[PDB]
DNA sequence: CGTCTGCCCGCTATGAGCGTTGCATTTATCAGGGTTCTGGTCCACAGTAT
DNA sequence: ATACTGTGGACCAGAACCCTGATAAATGCAACGCTCATAGCGGGCAGACG
């Protein structure tokens, strides 16, 4: 996706002439920098009224469409821009005719005129970050959200290199330290349109080779950032160790600028810290913690959770729904959630999809109750470990959330829909109690009456109860029909 | 392939592999395993052979030969089968009939052998003499290779000789007539020839598949058979009749050439964990020596029905 | 070829508004029941009973074609599929300019023009359950309301709605890729494979040329089914097998549906493993219609029952079930539909011939063991409930049905014994009043009742039938 | 490529008792009635007579295709083959073990690299060898095809599980090297059989022992019958050294493999080189009379006429002319026949004749009138001069 | 040797009809082999299966194809055919092919 | 006695068959954390001398 | 008629292999180069006329 560069001016005189930079979208006034993200579903009144079918099919789909950006996102979009746009003043393009001015400078420091002059351009200080958190804080798609600001791709006519502003990689789910290398050339191709993964990324080279490839890849275009996320799924075991992990993830020095972001769980936190020189460049300008929301952290109660609160209730959609939010489900929220992001949301999700399923047709603390001790089994650690408050506990169990959670979701919706169909011709079967009448029921009426002979056959049997099938049968002209 | 030789009575597949090799000129072991089974990751291994079906499917058009036909008749599976148990004989069975090679030796925790126990090649001398005049041929025989009998059932004692499957792995090595047993005699004891003799049996009966007692049973038939015989006074092992009762047929050396050392000096021994309630499945040579020892007056088929019919 | 020309309907969704290629589709007001109108049944009338065996015989066997229950499993499908073809027409408007265009437009407007940002963001999916399961047939059916070419006069562009693909045993990805033009070409009628579809061209050409047909053409769904007939040696390992599917989703750019069996969830396992909603391959699982659900047992199972239950043709049938005879069918059959009805079916063709003309339970164990014997390794995997098994014991389909269909429907001209019930029946004349006789079987013996029905008949004292049916009754009873 | 499950006989010969090779194959015909048993003519009928044009035209030229004519040495060819196909059976028995013998010392020829290695002292080969050479235009290609077609070629056991080929037919190259006959045998050996022989054993770098040794062998993992080669004078334009290692590699094939080999070669391969049997150009008088065989195939070719007028009997004129124009070489008699009556349809003349044949002949047998003039000339000199000319 | 018996199954797999060679007299006699060589590479064209081939050439190419019987056998097939300039008066009146030819 | 124009033959050029050889290609080798194996443990219990 | 002693069954914990990842190295295999054979070629030598 090659977008035209455009050019403008910034107020910042450190990037007069830098075309790099002034081919991105403008230095962000922090007045409304995340006021964008703010997402919500339209949930038109006309919605409510509808088949269950869609109505559930929206209720899946609620948690995709939905983003309430926090108070705390400010500072970690801050932090993106800042260390976006401030790595790009060793990788400036806009270079004149510099050989006559060495060439000057190198003639006039000899003859006596000047006793020095610098001759050097390789200035480039790189910047590293780790964003450390507890898992299910959203931590990828609350940066997907404010990545997907800055285009990707920029073209320049004058030129022909790109931009890539942003490159993304996830690791899989037993890691290597080589599968990271390799997912950076899939990432790369899947960018642009190019083959730089059969080109480079072969299976010949070593580790060091595939990282040392990676300076030239990503110092051809002016890449300005690289996010390897979710370390925590990278096996120990298939590594190689607890300490040559940190010695290739802090070599990151021979990739020229490249400001690398890398974000995990605690259970990395305590990897990731075992002497000074990794502690300092491996997060290099701070190191932003995300905590679970609290109901309270001054004495009054934050009013951050209580408007999420909200904004999430408004979006509830059923047939019989209450306005006025009482302050019990509010503190079986908080109880039950502990305020992590992904608990509450799911949580009301499964509430507002067993609601139709029940019937209830209402949202209670009680049905909060029972779907909780219902369907989320392996969350629990996270829950008595963040009750209990230890960090050793909190810290032992924070690598897990619930699995295949999503076939749970289809296997509840398969049931709704199966539930729903309903006979009103079957509402006359019914009253059938007795059965086998259902043999005269069968033989009689396929091309006889259907009208009051299913009704009036109960009053012949309830007024007639000492009575078998057989002679049950000749009169029914004559004192039903007739 | 195309011509593929059928196996002759009582021989192991891994022999006709290598005769199947030696007919149509393939001296690369690598071109053997190319057109044998179409790919190079395959052990040879002799006893409980792996990717089966496969040299099944090169006799197709030979009906009477299939994956049961095979692996109750040409390998080394009927005598390990009656003793693991049911469910676990039934999934090796109907497992190696895939590509699994390491998961037949490692799920019989009987067959679960790890180190091989002196996996050479061996013959014997007059077998190699009747199957040239018989065949014209020679074969790895299914008697020659018992797990830890190195003893023929009719002659006196095998003859080992150089070379063994660990060293050289892709290889199906076959026996022409270049080598053989040079003039020299073996000295055999009559014990363990007889404990061959009185074993060999069991690869060949139409009922050993079925014959599998549970894993329960065991020791309910090993109390049945004391009581009856009378050793045990209440629940208990006298240590020394019983001791005395095996070594009236098996003495020392016969049983450390066996490796099965008598341990009646201490608690701990493979008879006082057959008297004991069973955890794991024991091997063929622990329950032949106690059934021999305990009763002299029966056969493998009709002991093995008994304890399993009750 | 089927051409229906373009009528334009007001829809209510706004997103769908002035786009060309998608109000010509069939509206959503009269397409909620449209899925759910899908059931059939092969009703029959009760003087269709009294016809020769041989008549029975064939309407029966025609059950395997024409019945069809819809479930819950089956609306839901219906429904994402309606979903995913609408929304997939959001992007190619006609009536719009390309969206690099509009994404170059509010790049500027971000630029020095006064606006405050915008947003530079840009489905696959996959049927994978248990073989035997009703995919291929359900689909075809739920496809039947969306017809498939639909022609645009005010423009010069043929919208394929949909298309369908089907693979071959031991196939390849050539193969696929030149089966899409084969049956795109068998939707058009024109040649877009007699000379596109050469051997000299690759697989990266083939694909490029490939999307730029499909984006040039107006195509909204692409359904690639039996996926499990590919042959993966041939192609080579399993790495390629997802890149070759990634790499023609992505390119692409339409919708995209497969359909499968576990033996390929294996395959897919990355990218579905790690929850992936941005990068697609959202799975839907089909399972046998489990008989116990939460202790008690289905709904959809004892109507599915009930409703299969009413349409057998007998002579002496129990025309009521018992709890048995039903459980019988969740241990013989496990409840996967292949083999349920199968098992029906072929269960009234034996009790046509074999002895007493009605259904038991011990006759389903003679079937089981004598005839549906290839599937026993599938029915012992299911039975078991281990995954492992169930996974790698798929893919067996029991061939050769229609020879055996024909042999059953052959077979039973060798009776020349005749049942005293229905030479009872041809000894009498054929005025097709023997519905009193089917219906008042039980009580009465057949020896006083039609020597009786003669002599009645004989003189009827007038011609109408079951408005006459109780003074018969009143001279039999006496 | 016709695979059948064999059917056992029993045959009255002891020799012979309890093989499975040799009792698959059908029984040896009788001499009095294999002479029909070859005969084949066009089936003709009288309703292509009162036909269009073109269509009667186009089967006149499937007389060349579809005439076959038994003579006497066919019946001494037949007999023969039968012979030397049974005599290489004897002694490769895979019932009692004998084939085995002969097919695990092939494996130490392979291993060692030499041909004469022998590992079992009993291990015997019974084969014969035969080459056939007779002047060119006599049918040596398609008579052995035809006395050959009795015999399925491959046919399956089914106690066993061989794929036995009954015979096999191969060309050898003209640049006559090394290593294309083993070659070629590869291809013959996985067309008739669906298998890729030469994906195996020619792909790779390989000497020429090897592949030597490994032709030998592969053609006693099939119980083989008969090795037949045809055009063997293309040995001479080989490479210098190489034209007599064939002719000890085809001899000790039959002598210690045991495979039978018969080669078949132009006038012109005497020289470059087991029986011997001369095949010679019909010639109508044998002491002072026309023959009855020459006379019966005149006789019998008459019939094949489909123009519209005739006579009822040949005249010696005519058959002089047409012995004349033929000089007693087998094709050209029919092609001479089948051109006249081409020219005839052309021309619009339904009838045949002595002028019409030499005016045919003279038109379009351009090439061939130099060698037809110097036959009918008949000088030895000119007989000596060129290449397989019948002398 | 090769490329001719990949010939063969190339002309098997697709059922060749008539493989014409023409242009013979464009071919260097000294880049080959010889005259013999010639001969021999064009007669060894009988082990393709059926594809009936056409021979074309000069009158200067066709002492190639000449002085040996299976050569010439091979070469003759369904006769010869000699293309010639149309001489004015083959009869004693002049041909009318020649009139109409050079009329129209 | 020079020299000037046709021959030829050691060359020059090129096709065909075979003999080294660069090359990934595949194979082989070595460090490491975990998981079942196995070993002894002990705890309640059956039979017994006091 | 009971405390003491041996014993059977359920059970922690150290350890020996073992699968696996990363890295270094032997190697078959088409990929060109060698060599042999074969047909032409153009300037040098015998030769013979001015
Ligand atoms: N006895 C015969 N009866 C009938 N036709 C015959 C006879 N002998 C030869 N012919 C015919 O003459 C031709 C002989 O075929 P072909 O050209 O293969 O023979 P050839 O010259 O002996 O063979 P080669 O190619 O080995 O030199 C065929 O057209 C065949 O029909
Ligand atoms: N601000 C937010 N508003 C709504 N939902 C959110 C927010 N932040 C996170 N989520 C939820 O978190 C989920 C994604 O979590 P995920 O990115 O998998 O966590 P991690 O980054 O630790 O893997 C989404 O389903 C989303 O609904
Ligand atoms: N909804 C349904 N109701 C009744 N029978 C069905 C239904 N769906 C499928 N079947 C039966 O299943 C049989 C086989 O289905 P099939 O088309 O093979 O499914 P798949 O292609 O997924 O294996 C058919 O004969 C059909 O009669
Ligand atoms: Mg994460
Ligand atoms: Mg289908
Ligand atoms: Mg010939
Ligand atoms: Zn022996």
């Amino acid at each position: 996706t090659r977008i035209q560069a455009v050019y403008r001016d910034t107020g910042v005189e450190a990037y007069r002439d830098n075309p790099f930079i002034e081919a991105l979208p403008p230095l962000q006034e922090s007045v409304n920098s995340a006021a964008s993200l703010k997402s919500s579903l339209q949930l038109t009144s006309s919605d409510l009224q509808k088949s269950r079918v869609i109505r559930a099919h929206t209720i899946c789909r609620i948690p995709d469409d939905y983003f309430q950006p926090l108070g705390t996102h400010l500072l970690l979009s801050e932090r993106i821009s800042v260390m976006i746009r401030g790595g790009y003043v060793g990788r400036n393009p806009k270079t004149g005719d510099l050989q006559k001015h060495l060439q000057n400078g190198y003639e006039r420091v000899q003859t006596g005129e000047l006793e020095t002059f610098r001759f050097e351009e390789a200035r480039s200080t790189a910047q590293s970050l780790l964003l450390i958190g507890c898992s299910g804080s959203g931590k990828t798609t609350s940066l997907h959200r404010i990545l997907a600001t800055y285009p990707q791709v920029i073209y320049h006519r004058e030129l022909n290199v790109e931009q890539v502003v942003y490159l993304k990689i996830d690791c899989s789910h037993n890691g290597s330290l080589k599968e990271i290398c390799l997912n950076f050339f899939r990432a790369l191709d899947r960018a642009l349109g190019s083959n730089y993964e059969r080109r480079y990324g072969l299976k010949r080279h070593g580790i060091e080779t595939m990282l040392a490839l990676m300076s030239q890849i990503a110092n051809a275009h002016a890449l300005g950032l690289l996010v390897i996320d979710e370390i925590q799924h990278l096996s120990r075991s298939r590594s190689g160790g607890s300490q040559e992990m940190l010695n290739f993830f802090v070599t990151m020095v021979n990739i020229i600028g490249v400001p690398v972001m890398l974000i995990g769980t605690p259970k990395a936190r305590e990897i990731f810290e075992a002497d000074l020189r990794s502690a300092r460049r491996g997060a290099g300008f701070g190191a932003i913690f995300w905590d679970p929301i609290q109901q309270t952290q001054r004495g009054k109660p934050n009013q951050e959770w209580i408007a999420f609160t909200d904004n999430l209730w408004q979006l509830q959609l059923l047939q019989r729904k209450d306005a006025l939010l009482s302050d019990e489900v509010r503190d079986v929220w908080y109880e039950l959630s502990q305020g992590v992001m992904d608990i509450v949301v799911k949580l009301f999700v499964l509430a507002q999809l067993r609601a139709l399923a029940l019937g209830n047709e209402r949202i209670t603390a009680g049905l909060l109750r029972q779907v909780y001790q219902d369907e989320l089994k392996p969350v629990h650690p996270m829950l008595e470990a963040l009750r209990s408050g230890i960090p050793e506990r909190i810290a032992r169990y924070s690598d897990l959330v619930v699995p295949e959670i999503d076939k749970r979701l289809i296997q509840l919706q398969l049931d709704i829909a199966a539930i729903q169909e309903q006979t009103p011709e079957e509402k006359a079967l019914q009253e059938l109690d007795t059965e086998d009448q259902r043999h005269l029921y069968l033989m009689l009426k396929e091309d006889y009456d259907s009208s009051l002979l299913i009704p009036t056959i109960k009053k012949a049997f309830s007024q007639n109860p000492t009575m078998t099938r057989q002679k049950l049968l000749p009169l029914v002209l004559q004192w039903l029909m007739e | 392939m195309r011509n593929f030789p059928v196996p002759y009575s009582n021989e192991l597949i891994y022999s006709t592999i290598a005769r199947a090799g030696v007919y149509q000129g393939i001296v690369s072991p690598k071109q053997l395993l190319d057109e044998v089974y179409g790919n190079r990751k395959v052990v040879a291994t002799l006893g409980l052979p792996s990717h089966l079906g496969v040299i099944a499917r090169h006799l197709h058009q030979t009906g009477r030969y299939a994956v049961q036909q095979l692996i109750y008749e040409h390998t080394l599976f009927p005598l390990y089968a009656p003793f693991v148990g049911k469910e676990r004989r039934d999934e090796a069975i109907r497992l190696m009939e895939y590509q699994a090679q390491g998961a037949v030796h490692l799920m019989l925790g009987v067959a679960a052998s790890r180190v091989k126990s002196d996996n050479r090649f061996r013959y014997c001398p007059d077998c190699v003499a009747l199957q040239l005049n018989r065949y014209g041929e020679a074969f790895w025989q299914r008697d020659w290779y018992l797990p830890a009998l190195p003893y023929c059932p009719k002659h006196g004692a095998l003859v080992f000789f150089d070379r063994a499957v660990d060293d050289h792995r892709h290889q199906f090595w076959a026996l022409g007539h270049t080598e053989l047993l040079s003039d020299y005699p073996k000295d055999s004891l009559s014990q363990l020839t007889a404990l061959a003799a009185y074993i060999a049996p069991l690869l060949d009966a139409p009922r050993a598949q079925e014959l599998s007692p549970s894993l329960e049973q065991w020791t309910l038939f090993y109390q049945r058979l004391a009581q009856d015989l009378g050793l045990t006074k209440s629940k208990h092992i006298r240590h020394d009749l019983v001791a005395e009762r095996v070594r009236q047929t098996f003495s020392d050396e016969a049983l450390e050439k066996l490796d099965l050392k008598l341990a009646e000096n201490k608690d701990t021994c493979w008879l006082k964990s057959i008297f004991r309630k069973h955890r794991k499945a024991f091997s063929y040579l622990q329950h032949s020596i106690v059934w021999q020892a305990l009763l002299p007056k029966l056969t493998v088929i009709e002991a093995l029905q008994q304890a399993s019919a009750l």
